[PDB]
C-alpha cells in the first residue's frame, strides 16, 4: 500500500543457489533390513569399492 | 563296456579387499630381550617403518 523504498539487505529469507552459494546437507543412509527375528546380516558396506 | 571313476573336484576362489589406514612417525629405540631357556636378543624397533 506504501511503495515506498527500504534499506539494503544480505539477509536473504531463501535467495536461490542459482544466484549465490548455499550450504545443503544430504548424507546418504544405508538400510540392512532385518524382518526377522534371527535375520543374516553383512559386513557394512565397503565404501572404497 | 569300459568304465571309468568321476573327476575330482577343483574350485577356483577370488576375493578382496580394500581398506583405508593411517600411519605416522616414530623415532628408532633399541632394547635387549631376555627370554626362557636364557634366550638373549637385541633389538631395534623403526617406529616410523
Amino acid at each position: 500500500t506504501a511503495a515506498v523504498t527500504t534499506a539494503w539487505s544480505e539477509q536473504f529469507p531463501n535467495i536461490s543457489a542459482s544466484s549465490t552459494s548455499r550450504d545443503i546437507n544430504n548424507p546418504v543412509i544405508v538400510d540392512y533390513s532385518l524382518p526377522y527375528f534371527e535375520n543374516n546380516v553383512p559386513k557394512d558396506v565397503g565404501i572404497y569399492d | 563296456f569300459s568304465g571309468a571313476p568321476q573327476p575330482n573336484q577343483h574350485h577356483t576362489l577370488v576375493y578382496g579387499k580394500s581398506y583405508h589406514f593411517t600411519i605416522t612417525n616414530g623415532l628408532p629405540e633399541f632394547r635387549h630381550l631376555a627370554t626362557t631357556n636364557s634366550g638373549y636378543y637385541a633389538q631395534q624397533r623403526f617406529k616410523h617403518i
